[PDB]
RNA sequence: AAGUCGGCUUCACCCCGGGACCCGUGAAAAGGACAGCUAAAUGUCCGUACCGAGAACUGACACAGGUGCCCCUAGCUGAAA
RNA sequence: UGUUCGGGUCGAAGCAGGGCUGUGAAGUCCUGUGGACCGUUCACAAACGAAAAUCCUGGUAAUAGUAGCAGCAAAGCAGGGUGAGACUCCCUGCCGCCGAAGGGGCCAGGUUUCCUCGGCAAUGUUCGUCAGCCGAGGGUUAGUCGGUCCUAAGACGUACCGUAAUUCGAGUACGCCGAAAGGGAAACAGGUUAAUAUUCCUGUACCAUUUAGCGUUUAGUCUGACGUCUCAGGGCAAGCCG
RNA sequence: UUAUGCUAUCAGGUGGAUGGCUCGGCUCAAGAGCUUAUGAAGGACGUGCCAAGCUGCGAUAAGCCCGGGGUAGGUGCAUGGAGCCAAUGAACCCGGGAUUUCCGAAUGGGACCUCUCCGUAGUGAUCAUUCAUGAUCGGGAACGCUCCGAAUUGAAACAUCUCAGUAGGAGCGGGAAAAGAAAUCAAUUGAGAUGCCGUAAGUAACGGCGAGUGAAACCGGCACAGUUCAAACCGAAUCCCUUCGGGGACAUGUGGUGUUGUAGGGCUGUUCAAACGUCUGGCGGUAAAAUCGAACUUGCCUGGAACGGCAGACCAUAGAGUGUGACAGUCACUUAGAUGUACGCCAAAAGACCGGAACAUGUCCCUGAGUACCGUGCGUUGGAUAUCGUGCGUGAAUCUGGGGGGCACCAACCUCCAAAACUAAAUACUCCUUGAGACCGAUAGCGAAAUAGUAGGGUGACCGAACGCUGAAAAGUAC
């Protein structure tokens, strides 16, 4: 239980919802040439450089 | 418009590919019939949805139809009765390029239209 | 057309450009409390509308002096 | 500026309601001053309480007892929520 | 469901007091007390999930290392954890 | 590239194989494949020719269905479920492991891994219906818990002065920061959720400031505020006995 | 049915070479060139109906308002669903506005806290002014100026030397900067501000006289431009702010005059009359998006599709090119050639204004000091006893004067007037705009054909990829 002040926080927050796939209906709207991006992690890993 | 400014054609393409839409309008050119060319005083002008024109190149030439739909970004017209059948059956319209087709009637419910034609 | 172009907020008055921001402001909480519960809304346009809608208001009163 | 986006409506939230509790999503920037007075301007019911939480998706939640009771009720009805 | 009683011991915790040692002398400041009682109002901001490790940390790993044995721990045997 | 003369959707380049010519570098043709470009005369250029550099980049073998999936904690079995599929997921029983740590609490760190549902291509040293994996949704509530406040070693800022000069430099003066294990105003028990709970709810409390009324200094002291070792007395959580 | 194998070919798999294509790269040329306290660049976070990246934007958040151009569609990279907007003229482009979170020069205080504390609501620091107000700060691809300043290396070792005033550092600073109107260069008698280019010339000069380093003038060009103070004489005759009342500066001198070498100016007298320049003025040019722009979409053949072949018809101040289902002057955008354009910029006629130029006379007055010079030390230089700088020391003269003429001094001759100030153009550079190319063509060309300084790596300073392509049309395979 680290304690973050708000921004840590919030950039822990933008860090988490960025690590979301790319929508169904965005491959379809490209014809499968934006399957993924470059901010796919996972929690166990290389960590953050953000907080 | 792409001036003789450059004869590259990179230069050319990446003007087309990036022209903006008001740029993309005059795109849209098509001959007009001879009657029409006579009538305005011009060789040629943009196809408006709506407006009749006579396929004359590719696998419908000599089809005349309406003009369902104009997109700007993909420089296509879509004409009543120029469709492809696909493999449920169902009737899809097949896009046509404005310079493969003839206005032989135009459009005219906006005020606008003559002087967006010509001048 | 749209819900209310420039011309009508020019026409009304401080009194009145106030109630329909006020309006707008409601409408958008009702849109936005619907989409909380995840569920698609019903007219998806009609969110970034009022967004513009209100825009276009405030913009108006800056312009009149209003705000 | 009001601080007050919208209710929120999850089951957790929607829990609220029968003990005249009610939840908002609002600005992070703002704090339960501006809060209580926007909600009260908002919907002209006394504010009794605020109790404000931030997320992991980056908000800032609100959870408003009211004085009077049924205001909850009330403002969900006003919203659209019930 | 009972829910009532007694006794023993008590660390590794609390209170209190003594002694010894030092060519070693073992922080500071905010705050508090010494004159306050009654009523009403106010108490903003940030954190708060979960792991804390032979799988949630670190060592490229679901790593026999390290961070942490950091702080705690019941009965018998036994001086004893 | 300049220039001359051409070929190509009646099928260019490229590719696989072959025929012929040439000492040869190579050229040409044929068949297939391929779907839009390619040559040629005379000249001129160059980022112009690879088998080698423990060459570089990519791809891919043998090794090899081999080593490993043992050594420091040798752990599973029966019956019943679920499921397309079960050594491996769930329940009951039996048999075991740790039991001053492998349990409990929490720092730093992690950052959603938490909870529920739905999945099983990859991850998991096997499998998998399981999962810290994948997808979707949800979850963190404070006057009293911490931070916040104070100062410590010690930093930083401004000024002064130095320096060719500075974002550089010691000192001084004034400030300001520096402890989630030092100091420190105050809250407890119970309940509630799937996941929060001295935070939400019930009950019963407490502290600080401002205001209003009621009264006022004793003022400068004490406290905060302290090392190591050793010992007595009293209490008590835990423990034990009738 | 000889297994395990071996050699060749073929089919398929894997793989991603080759070819072809390319909205990217690179190089060169021509333009254009500052911005920020009215809060920049940059960063953080947020912002979309379904939205994770990038891009844009800022709680008015892929956007809001006005004018012009454009006109029928639009809703970024990125044609998915559902909606929304748009003839009340949207989208788009040109111009002008509004909004514009937090950090950041960052500037009320504090930051291992992109937030937090006081809230007396914030002119942080250093400065100018009368104390109204104002200036400075950060950023910018390179270029520019000032100052500080290596080593590898070469000398086939190495020390002076070279590398090299390079690399690197600090400060300043603009569209350019610096320089700039001779105390000059010459040589027997001349030229006439500066910069840049050519040449002188690998010459003179320096140098273990080794290796090496290395000018300038003359001359030919580009472009041309000259002036302002200090003082003499006069003595408040001036300048600034202003609420128009007045206030501030200023006799330690504001202003006038004056500005220089075969001396000039002042003071006294005479003559000729006034050139340059500043302001107004906007004939007219330059000038936004943009507008117009000839002539085939004719027959047959091949084909999925003609821009092809064979007949036929035309334009050309347009046969540059690109797109379009295969090769297009005549299908589309264009091109050649004409038009138009808000704000701006230059700008001629014509007016207003301070005023300019010669001579005579001379026990007359003025003409820049720790300066010029010199001694000594060091750096630097080709600068040699004869470069420039600057540390220490020393230190003048006043037109009957002073400096220079490559050691010092004497004499002659020639030449200039320092120690105060400004000054366009010719020049440099490439973030940016346009154009071009015997350039590269996806392991190349920028690292990046950019969800690329990204993924990823490093505590950090920093290091740093890979990945292009269906088809004419999704007709993206019904049952
Ligand atoms: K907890
Ligand atoms: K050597
Ligand atoms: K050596
Ligand atoms: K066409
Ligand atoms: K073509
Ligand atoms: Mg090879
Ligand atoms: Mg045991
Ligand atoms: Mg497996
Ligand atoms: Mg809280
Ligand atoms: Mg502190
Ligand atoms: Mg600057
Ligand atoms: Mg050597
Ligand atoms: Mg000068
Ligand atoms: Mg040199
Ligand atoms: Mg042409
Ligand atoms: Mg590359
Ligand atoms: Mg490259």
């Amino acid at each position: 239980m680290s304690h973050n002040m708000k921004g840590q926080k919030k950039r822990l927050a933008k860090a988490h919802k960025q690590n979301t796939r790319v929508p169904v209906w965005v491959i379809v709207k490209t014809n499968r040439k934006v399957v993924s991006h470059p901010r796919r992690r996972h929690w166990r890993r290389r960590s953050l450089d953000v907080k | 418009m792409i001036a003789m400014v450059s004869k590259q054609p990179r230069k050319q393409r990446k003007a087309r590919y990036a022209a903006p839409l008001h740029i993309r309008q005059k795109f849209m050119g098509a001959r007009l019939s001879e009657a029409l060319t006579k009538e305005y005083g011009t060789r040629s002008a943009a196809v408006i949805t709506g407006d009749t024109v006579k396929v004359m190149r590719g696998d419908f030439k000599g089809t005349e139809g309406k003009v369902q739909s104009v997109s700007l970004m993909d420089g296509t017209i879509t004409v009543d009765g120029v469709i492809s059948t696909k493999v449920d059956g169902t009737e899809v319209p097949r896009p046509l390029n404005p310079s493969n087709v003839m206005i032989t009637k135009l459009e005219m419910k906006d005020g606008r239209r003559a002087s967006s034609i010509k001048k | 057309m749209a819900i209310l172009r420039t011309s009508e907020i020019r026409t009304m008055t401080i009194e009145e450009r106030a109630d329909e921001l006020e309006n707008l402001n409601n409408e958008l909480v009702r849109e936005r409390a619907l989409t909380s519960a995840g569920g698609a809304p019903e007219n998806p346009g009609r969110i970034g509308e009022i967004r513009r809608t209100i825009a276009r208001i405030k913009t108006i009163q800056h312009e009149l002096n209003e705000i | 500026m009001s601080s007050i986006n919208y209710p929120f409506v999850t089951e957790k939230a929607m829990m609220l309601l029968d003990e005249n509790k009610l939840q908002f999503i609002v600005d992070t920037r703002s704090n339960k001053k501006q809060i209580l007075e926007d909600v009260e301007k908002m919907y002209g019911f006394k504010v009794k309480s605020v109790r404000t939480m931030t997320t992991m998706k980056g908000m800032k939640k609100a959870v408003l007892a009211f004085e009077e009771p049924e205001a909850a009720h009330e403002i969900a009805t006003r919203i659209g929520l019930m």
